[PDB]
């Protein structure tokens, strides 16, 4: 009846490369990554 | 039983008159039509 759904332009596997990318940057660098250039920290060192 | 018919009332099956086959409908296909321009001030080319 003339009704049509839109595909979305980020594909399912595209979501989930950046959930990806978000993921390893707190796990090897810390809160570094949103503020500038990502420093490696070991991790233990950045819980503490 | 002679017709068919999905939920929302629409005919989806009828049974010809003069033979008895149970013959499916499939609406003729329709969708929107988008034109992407590179911009007139520099080309007339487009793609659909």
């Amino acid at each position: 009846n003339g009704l049509t759904v839109l595909p979305p332009l980020l594909t399912d596997e595209m979501i989930a490369q950046y959930t990806s990318a978000l993921l390893a940057g707190t796990i090897t660098s810390g809160w570094t990554f949103g503020a500038g250039p990502a420093l490696q920290i070991p991790f233990p060192m950045q819980m503490a | 039983q002679q017709f068919g018919r999905d939920i929302v009332d629409t005919t989806d099956a009828v049974r010809d008159p003069q033979t008895l086959e149970i013959l499916d409908i499939t609406p003729c296909s329709f969708g929107g039509v988008s034109v992407i321009t590179p911009g007139t001030n520099t080309s007339n080319q487009v793609a659909v």
